[PDB]
């Protein structure tokens, strides 16, 4: 690994990140976007499923 | 799922267990996905 080498030899940096579902509970979720709190109206609302 | 549900009392007496009532409650979900069918208790030993 030279600076000088082209692009084709130079040195690159490779993460694969590998996602299984298995039979036990999915503990690595997403981020669960939130919407803001609106009170006294007549809302749909979705807490924690 | 493992469910641990657990309750602190403070008793003070002698041998058994004492007549009362206390609800557990829960502590701490796992997310085990493992089959068990036994267990044991670990204890800690007093060394001099
Ligand atoms: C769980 O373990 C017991 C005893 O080893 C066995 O009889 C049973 O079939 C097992 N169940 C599963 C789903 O592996």
């Amino acid at each position: 690994f030279q600076p000088t080498n082209g692009v084709g030899y130079q040195p690159y940096r490779v993460v694969v990140l590998s996602f299984e579902l298995l039979h036990a509970p999915a503990t690595v979720c997403g981020p669960k976007k939130s919407t803001n709190l609106v009170k006294n109206k007549c809302v749909n609302f979705n807490f924690n499923g | 799922y493992f469910k641990i549900y657990s309750k602190h009392t403070p008793i003070n007496l002698v041998r058994d267990l004492p007549q009362g009532f206390s609800a557990l409650e829960p502590l701490v979900d796992l997310p085990i996905g493992i089959n068990i069918t036994r267990f044991q208790t670990l204890l800690a030993l007093h060394r001099s």
